[PDB]
DNA sequence: AGGCTGGCAGCAGAATTTAACCGGTGGCAGCAGCTGACCACAACCGATT
DNA sequence: AATCGGTTGTGGTCAGCTGCTGCCACCGGTTAACCTCCATTCTGCTGCCAGCCT
């Protein structure tokens, strides 16, 4: 939900996740960049970090 | 879980938040619509920058200047109520408002599709007129004291139109009266032939209005006796008249009202279960703009 | 008064008097319902100057209630005569309290709009904008009490708005944080810190804890000469002494020099 | 360049966590029993009432206090009523409208 | 500030009508508007002006 | 509407045109024009030909005419009917061409 | 004899007018009247090497 | 002879209430001829009305 809220459509997307009461587990490429902790990818994945 | 923040993220949560979720975060009900004082520029108590609910302006005093260091930290002064502490709670702190009336989220009753129809099953349009004041709901209804009273309210009303009836019929011989006494002033004396029915035309339009006054009335109270005797609820009544003789004649077996807290009350009344229970059942047996819907 | 200790009273009666307990109730809720169109006219013409229109109808309205609560029949006046004060001291007393962010109380609001309408008169039979002196003649006030009142006059502009032109640039994005902790203040104050400690440790350990107690280095609480004094089982004189012969040491070049870029 | 002050201070000091001052816990509870915990200083006079979290004043809850007592308002409808007239007249009218009532419905 | 502002006025004064024994013209008046203020300020223009 | 509003209240006969006439508004209307408006400008002073094109300048966008995102691409055309009269060369190249 | 379903058209959201008394009370603000502790310059001691 | 700590003669001194004595903001109540209503494009939903079916 904190990925498709900054995309477009923030009031309809907020009000039925909330309705939904969503859960977001952080997985994506966006949603490390705003709370601010490192991407899944590149040189920020366990392999390699 | 978490609410300092040290970031260590599992997952992040959206829901809806109750009132008791919104008067536990808060910090203290603000109360005044004042923002800070004309002359000293310094927050006024209760308002809506006020220094007892949303902490301290300067770090690690109190309002009154009591308490004034880090030796004092985490105490509250007696006197103001300020919690000596940094100043940054201030960026961290809420407070409420206590409304004293129950208030609608525009956003689950307004941005299409309407949720708040969709749960109650009631179009926009007619969800507009109650929660903002234009139109009642039925809250609730009685059906065992409906239906063990329906026949002496019938007897009642059935009294009450004969009354009426009878009344016409009073006024039909009280014209028939005046009529006859016309005929006798008008027959007997010499003037034209067309204006001596000119005062009976005359009559028989009064005759005809007056019957049509009985008739419109006779109908309002069919109306009234339909009206009861289809009662469910969320059926709305607009013509606030046609509500007061409702509730005045049978203002028992029924409770009606307008407004948010109408429908709070439909949402009290409301079985989640049951009702998905009937929409499966359609959405497997039926078809068509019912399926869809 | 009569239910109060008991004396039950005849059912008739009873039933006849709470009769006219419910009319009285009627009656005045048909006073107030047959008068808020009187409450509306009156009203619309305070539209313009902070509130809306609906705030005004329902301030009046109060007004209103008031003007029936305190209506006297046996002067012979009409309702509308007497409530049209009531109506119009509610409404105006309503906007002094609620048309601005910043509060300003009721008499400062009246000595505000003296001072505009003699302004305007001014303005109207002088051809020139009247100075603080000549406002301050013709309102009976000191010309500093004229622009105490002209400042406090003045309402709040809008951190949301628009201050450019096609950068759709709000106002906010262009007023520093003038408290923010400003990053080599904060590290030169750690490193005075340190090097005052190196000073003060470069000492005897009785004078050294003689001048951090004395100016409270270590807990924030600037101890008293007498306190230090019953700390080291010394007299408040000698401890007077020996303080100005450490801060004699402290005046040293050899000590001070390393301190005197942090002023 | 525009520059502002939100006015408020910030003091530099370090935040320590061993040397504070004592501090003691009193316990009120509002007319809907719910209760709350106010850290006084422990040197301090604690009061009898105080505005709680849910904006309503909680009494204190050790047995001790008779402090509350009765501020009543002096305007209602039936003193504007009782400045303007007296007992008699109301007597009057009052007895007035019953014979009214009574020649109306038992007449 | 202002549209907090609104809903805090328009919440007294309903509290004052309401003490007050006033009719439910000038109650359901206040009421109205308390509701409208409240939608104001989650989301403004959303419905009317 | 302040000249009937308080040609009401007052008496008649005791009124007189600088008592009916309020002016403030009509002083305000015109400072709030030359100042804080979009087409009264601050003068393009970098050389005699900036300030000399400043006047003479036909802008299309304002208070009272269209946007410049609404601004549909058939307004920003030249069309032969601006021989003469508009110039089909100098105009922004920014977005505000046309 | 009625009825409930098919296109069909319209609408909403998202993207790029007017003032004044009067009472009364709490806060302010300034200033002797003590202070009561603070500060200090100077002088007078209590052993002690 | 000094030297680390007391005693203090005596003279300012310096702010901390304490009355105290105005005095000045601040808030509530009152006023009684009479006159009564304010750009474009795409997508989806919701309501409209004819048209076959029992
Ligand atoms: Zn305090």
């Amino acid at each position: 939900w904190l990925s498709a809220a900054s995309f477009q459509e923030t009031t309809r997307v907020l009000t039925d996740a909330a309705i939904n009461c969503r859960s977001d587990k952080l997985n994506g490429l966006k949603e490390n960049v705003i709370i601010g902790k490192l991407i899944p990818a590149g040189t920020g994945i366990n392999r390699y970090r | 879980g978490a609410m300092l923040d040290v970031n260590f993220f599992d997952e992040l949560r959206i829901g809806l938040a109750t009132a008791e979720d919104i008067r536990q975060w808060s910090y203290g009900e603000v109360k005044k619509p004042e923002t800070i004082n004309y002359r000293t520029l310094k927050p006024e108590k209760d308002g809506l920058f006020c220094e007892k609910i949303f902490g301290p302006t300067r770090d690690w005093e109190c309002y009154c200047g009591k308490y004034k260091r880090v030796r004092f930290k985490g105490i509250i002064c007696e006197r103001c109520g300020v919690e000596v502490t940094r100043a940054k709670v201030r960026r961290e702190r809420m407070g409420h408002i206590e409304l004293a009336a129950p208030v609608t989220h525009i956003w689950y009753f307004k941005g299409v599709p309407s949720r708040l129809g969709y749960l109650l099953d009631l179009a926009p349009k007619d969800l507009e007129k109650i929660i903002y004041f234009a139109a009642y709901v039925i809250t609730s209804v009685d059906e065992e004291m409906r239906h063990n009273e329906l026949s002496t309210l019938e007897a009642e009303m059935a009294v009450e139109r004969k009354a009426v009836e009878d009344q016409r019929d009073g006024e039909l011989e009280a014209r028939a009266q005046k009529l006859e006494a016309d005929l006798a002033e008008l027959e007997a004396e010499g003037a034209k032939a067309d204006a001596r029915r000119k005062v009976r035309d005359g009559g028989e339009r009064e005759m005809r209005q007056i019957r049509d006054r009985a008739q419109r009335e006779l109908d309002r109270l069919e109306d009234i006796w339909s009206t009861f005797t289809k009662l469910a609820p969320k059926q709305l009544i607009v013509d606030e008249n046609l509500y007061r003789e409702l509730v005045d004649r049978y203002g028992e077996y029924f409770t009606g009202a307008m407004g948010a807290e109408s429908i709070q009350k439909l949402i009290e009344n409301f079985d989640i279960d049951a009702e998905a229970e009937s929409l499966r059942d359609v959405i497997r047996n039926g078809k068509g703009q019912k399926k869809l819907r | 008064e009569l239910s109060e200790r008991g004396e039950k009273l005849p059912a008739a009666q009873r039933r006849d008097m709470m009769w006219i307990c419910r009319d009285g109730d009627r009656a005045k809720n048909h006073l107030l319902e047959a008068n808020l169109r009187l409450v509306v006219s009156l009203a619309k013409r305070y539209t313009g100057r902070g509130m809306a229109f609906l705030d005004l109808i329902q301030e009046g309205n109060l007004g209103l209630i008031r003007a029936v609560e305190k209506f006297d029949y046996t002067k012979g006046y009409k309702f509308s005569t007497y409530a049209t004060w009531w109506i119009r001291q509610a409404i105006t007393r309503a906007m002094a309290d609620q048309a601005r962010t910043i509060r300003i109380p009721v008499h400062m609001v009246e000595v505000i709009n003296k001072l505009g309408r003699i302004q305007r008169e001014l303005l109207q039979d002088l051809g020139r904008e009247p100075t603080p002196e000549e406002l301050a003649k013709e309102m009976d006030i000191t010309p500093e009490k004229v622009l105490e009142i002209q400042q406090y006059a003045r309402e709040p502009i809008s951190l949301d708005q628009t201050i450019g032109d096609e950068g759709d640039s709000q106002l906010g994005d262009f007023i520093e944080d003038s408290e923010a902790v400003v990053a080599v203040d904060a590290v030169s104050f750690t490193l005075l810190q340190d090097q005052l400690q190196s000073v003060l440790d470069t000492l005897s350990e009785r004078e050294a804890g003689v001048v951090r107690l004395r100016f409270g280095l270590t807990d924030g609480q600037p101890r008293t000469l007498d306190e230090i004094g019953q700390v080291y089982g010394v007299t408040r004189e000698r401890i007077r002494q020996i303080e100005s012969k450490t801060m004699s040491k402290l005046r040293h070049p050899s000590r001070s020099q390393v301190l005197r870029d942090y002023l | 360049v525009l520059r502002g002050s939100r006015l408020g201070a910030v003091s530099y000091e370090t935040d320590r966590n061993h040397d504070l001052a004592p501090r003691q816990i009193a316990r009120y509870r509002t007319d809907n029993g719910e209760e709350f915990e106010v850290p006084f200083a422990d040197d301090a006079e604690i009061p009898g009432t105080w505005l709680c979290r849910n904006g309503m004043e909680g009494t204190l809850i050790e047995g001790d206090l008779p402090e509350p007592k009765k501020v009543k308002p002096p305007r209602t409808h039936w003193d504007m009523l009782l400045e303007r007239r007296s007992i008699e007249e109301l007597e009057e009218l009052l007895k007035e409208r019953l014979e009214l009532i009574r020649s109306r419905r038992r007449g | 500030n202002d549209l907090y502002r609104r809903v805090i006025n328009r919440n007294n004064r309903l509290k004052r009508l309401i003490d007050l024994g006033a009719p439910e013209i000038i109650v359901n008046n206040e009421k109205r508007m308390l509701q409208e203020s409240v939608d104001a300020l989650f989301d403004n223009g959303r419905r009317g002006r | 509407r302040v000249v009937r509003e308080r040609m009401t209240t007052q008496d008649v006969e005791a009124i007189t045109p600088q008592t009916l006439i309020n002016i403030r508004p009509v002083v305000a209307a015109i400072k709030e024009f030359f100042g804080t408006s979009q087409l009264s400008q601050f003068m393009d002073q970098n050389n005699p030909l900036s300030g000399l094109t400043h006047k003479r300048r036909l802008s299309a966008l304002g208070p009272g005419g269209l946007s410049r995102e609404r601004a549909g691409l058939e307004v920003r055309d030249v069309h032969p009917s601006h021989y003469g009269r508009m110039c089909p060369i100098e105009t922004p190249e920014g977005p505000n061409i046309g």
